[PDB]
């Protein structure tokens, strides 16, 4: 089902960058620029790409980008596997991040609504109160009671938990959340608070904010107080601290209520303005 | 049981003192029909819902059979020791001697008039097609009960609970009696919808379960225990509804001293007061009032930190207020 | 007749007088004014609304006072302000079918029929703020007047839930439909013969907007003890970001009460309830 159409967006994207999306010849951009973008990262090894959004939508006439604009969150397992089938036919300690840019529209803070969860969009704002750079886990090696410390798979999510199946000892799913730093691959991120631009808003009534996560190789590119555009994803984060203004928050029948709020994720930041 | 929670006998008995309540009702002749006939029926005709029983009528009814006729035990001095068990039991005498179908069963003079009939007729539809649990009696009341003390002339004749005590005079031994105080109402809060009975809905077996409500703490139930769903593997998930239960008004305030009964030493104090029922929004801060009502301690609240002196919190229920500067 | 059990509302094939109310109403509200315009208001708004589709019907709704055999739904409006509106939302989808079957095919066959619609009626009389609200009128349409204090950002709501297993089998969704979400024990492509742990991936499941607004009313006709009273509102997706701070608003909506927690970690509840006004239509500034 989703495995089927997940390979279709995989094989189309794998067939996309193997072909060229640039027409003007004899003045640059000749013969599959994305193959030429690979070899420059083969010399330098910074593990990223910077591909256009319009250039994806020019070939199939938006037959593919409308899914990538809508169901963007589900396809990053399938876009990462599709890129890794390409470079192993090209290039011989590796991780890869897929950055987009050149979007048609710029949205604002007041137009943020929950019909666009897992989609792609841009936003402009003012950067305030940056923080420090810290590692995040993203892959664990949690051992067990027996000497088999084999743990390179499950529970890389946003919960800091360890796995349940494939038991090393003869026991069941024992205690969890162990991170043995001998083999675990951390990336770095920081947290900033974006604020709406001054010369758009009406009469001054404390304009609303967000908190944005900058993952990967985008760190310390946000200056304290300059305007920027960003990438599309809009996650929601489980939190505990929201209390005092109650609604109908559904319970979990270990009892725990669920409180949600909005947080923004990025992959490419551009400092226009 | 023996050797733990023993039985101490008391000189005051409660068995016989139900019948003399019944004869203080509509079988009454001191005040065509008696005063407890029409005032009950007017409430039954959905024109009032606050039945204000007086206490002086208990005193005059005693003299009608004191040294005249038979010998009977005292009730006004029985109220002035307990004053709370004579509230749920004084109403227990009313519902038997009260005609329900006197009024029309017409459209909305109050809400939950059509659904309570559907609450009442479905319960007899539950007990029709079977060949035995009904709604609790404290749910179906639709009035209230109050009391007023006596101060003017009735005590001087042959000898109480109407002396204007100050706030500092309230000892620890008055916990359970009727008192009357005075002072200055301050820090009065608003009206908030409380709850005294709760209706769930199983949504699969239909059997609506209930429980009783005590102050500041109540626990929700487990999943359904009705015998149609249970004794199997399939048990329904029950959910609370608000259109199926009884609510009431509730308020809070604090009464300081009147600053004439203050000593030259100690600094003035305050009591907490809960106003429950249809006397809500009948007070206003910054005046001189005379509040009556029963005076009972607040129960155990949790976390076991400040406790074992129970944090009794000494609050004071209200029954009748008598203002000044009318 | 199969009347709804706890609701006492007449079942469908009886509420079709709302269709007849929607077609014939010309001078009936002007019977009070003594004619000091010859057509019905709700014909002309119906022709302009199908063009754009964004329904948001105003519905002044002092029209069920003067019409033949519509007093009963008007009295069943205030007593049951949730169900009869959601019942009317079916007919506001169904009355638009009645033009397309009669007139020629508009809008390149259809799509506007699949759009849901809302009705936002108002002017149900005059209520008296918060101090005069008795707690025995729980679900009635209330008129409220006051200014607007500080507001809050957007809070999402679980509308469709979603699940997964540790096995890579089929991931099927469930809906909430109540106050609490449920979760199964077994699955298809069961997952170790019904032994497994249901996982909750909460980013692919849909959501819904909610903003809470703290309203301050104006308790006039003062009894010389005066609180600037706070009333919370629970506005939904269509009328978000429509109420700025410092504005006097007449608002209409239903009225609720929700139990609260004591330790917020235990299974005990607090007996006193808390009230908020789930709004339906916000009108004026």
């Amino acid at each position: 089902v989703d495995d089927v159409t997940g390979e279709k967006v995989r094989e189309a994207f794998e067939q996309f960058l193997e072909d060229f999306s640039v027409q003007s010849t004899d003045t640059g951009e000749v013969e599959k620029v994305y193959r030429a973008q690979i070899e420059f990262m083969k010399i330098y090894d910074l593990n990223t790409i910077y591909i256009d959004y319009q250039h994806l939508s020019m070939r199939e006439n938006g037959a593919l980008a409308m899914a990538i604009s809508e169901q963007y969150y589900r396809f990053l397992p399938f876009l990462q596997k599709g890129l890794r089938r390409v470079v192993r036919k090209y290039a011989p300690e590796r991780v890869f991040q897929i950055s987009f840019f050149n979007l048609p529209t710029v949205h604002r803070i007041r137009d943020i609504r929950s019909e666009k969860i897992g989609s792609l969009l841009s936003i402009s704002g003012t950067v305030t109160r940056t923080s420090e750079v810290r590692p995040e886990l993203y892959k664990a090696s949690f051992t067990c009671d027996m000497c088999r410390a084999i743990v390179d798979n499950v529970e890389q999510s946003f919960k800091y938990t360890e796995p349940t199946f494939c038991p090393n000892p003869s026991c069941e799913n024992r205690a969890f959340w162990t991170l043995n730093v001998t083999r675990s691959r951390f990336l770095d991120w920081q947290k900033v608070r974006i604020q709406e631009n001054a010369n758009e808003i009406p009469t001054g009534s404390m304009p609303r904010t967000l908190d944005v996560i900058l993952r990967g190789d985008s760190v310390e590119r946000a200056k304290p107080g300059d305007r920027c555009k960003f990438t599309g994803v809009e996650i929601v984060v489980p939190d505990v601290t929201q209390l005092g203004l109650p609604g109908v928050k559904p319970s979990s029948t270990g009892v725990r209520d669920l409180t949600y709020k909005i947080s923004f994720l990025a992959c490419h930041v551009i400092s226009i303005g | 049981m023996s050797a733990a929670l023993p039985s101490i006998q008391l000189p005051v008995d409660y068995n016989n003192l139900f019948n003399e309540i019944t004869d203080f009702l509509v079988t009454f002749k001191q005040d065509k029909g008696p005063k407890y006939m029409a005032m009950l029926q007017k409430v039954a005709n959905r024109e009032l819902n606050s039945v204000i029983i007086d206490l002086d009528d208990i005193l005059q009814y005693q003299n009608e059979k004191f040294l005249q006729g038979t010998q009977a035990d005292d009730l006004v001095s029985a109220i002035q020791q307990n004053a709370n068990h004579f509230t749920e039991l004084f109403c227990r005498a009313i519902d038997n001697n009260m005609p329900l179908p006197t009024k029309e069963i017409d459209y909305k003079d109050d809400v939950l008039d059509v659904i309570l009939n559907q609450r009442r007729l479905r319960n007899e539809r539950m007990l029709s097609d079977r060949t035995t649990e009904l709604f609790p009696p404290n749910l179906t009341r639709r009035y209230f009960l109050y009391f007023k003390p006596l101060s003017q002339n009735c005590a001087r004749r042959y000898r109480i609970s109407s002396k204007p005590l100050s706030v500092r005079q309230i000892k620890g031994d008055f916990l359970g009696q009727l008192i009357t105080v005075r002072g200055i109402i301050t820090r009065v809060s608003d009206v908030k919808p409380a709850v005294e009975v709760i209706a769930y809905t199983c949504d699969q077996c239909g059997y609506e379960v209930f429980q009783e409500v005590n102050s500041r703490t109540f626990t929700p139930l487990s999943e359904c225990t009705s015998e149609e769903c249970s004794q199997n593997q399939t048990k329904g998930q029950l959910f609370m509804s608000t259109r199926a239960s009884k609510f009431s008004a509730f308020q809070e305030c604090k009464i300081q001293e009147l600053s004439q009964q203050v000593p030259v030493g100690h600094i003035p104090r305050s009591l907490n007061i809960h106003v429950n029922g249809t006397l809500v929004r009948s007070l206003s801060p910054g005046d001189i009032v005379d509040v009556t009502g029963i005076f009972l301690p607040a129960p155990y609240t949790g976390f076991k930190a400040l406790k074992a002196g129970l944090l009794t919190e000494t609050y004071l229920e209200a029954q009748f207020v008598r203002q000044h500067k009318k | 007749l199969r009347i709804i059990w706890g609701t006492n509302v007449s079942i469908q094939e009886c509420t079709t007088n709302f269709r007849n109310f929607l077609m014939s109403f010309k001078y009936k509200f002007r019977k009070i004014l003594d004619e000091r315009d010859e057509e019905l208001y709700y014909i002309k708004q119906l022709n302009e609304m199908r063009e754009l589709g964004t329904s948001n019907l105003n519905l002044d709704a002092r029209n069920l006072l003067a019409y033949k055999q519509t007093e009963d739904l008007y009295h069943q409006l205030l007593n049951y302000p949730q169900e009869v509106i959601s019942i009317m939302d079916q007919t506001i989808k169904d009355c638009m079918v009645s033009l397309i079957v009669d007139n020629n095919l508009d809008y390149d066959l259809d799509e506007i029929e699949t759009k849901f619609y809302k009705v936002r009626p108002y002017n149900v009389g005059s209520c008296k703020g918060m101090r005069e609200l008795n707690p025995n009128d729980i679900d009635k349409l209330i008129n409220l007047k006051g200014l607007v204090l500080r507001s809050t950002p957007v809070i999402p709501d679980m509308k469709v839930a979603f699940f997964k297993c540790n096995v890579c089998d089929h991931t099927m969704a469930v809906e909430i439909d109540r106050g609490v979400i449920q979760e199964p024990a077994r699955c298809e492509r069961i997952d170790c013969n019904e032994p497994n742990s249901m996982s909750l991936i909460h980013n692919r499941c849909s959501f819904a907007d909610k903003q809470v607004i703290k309203l301050q009313e104006t308790p006039d006709f003062v009894p010389d003890g005066q609180t600037p009273h706070s009333i919370s509102l629970c506005v939904y997706d269509e009328l978000v970001d429509s109420c700025r701070a410092g504005d006097r608003i007449e608002v209409t909506g239903t009225f609720r009460s929700i139990p609260i927690r004591a330790n917020s970690r235990q299974r005990v509840l607090k007996s006193l309830y808390k009230t908020y006004v789930d709004v339906v239509h916000v009108k004026k500034v």
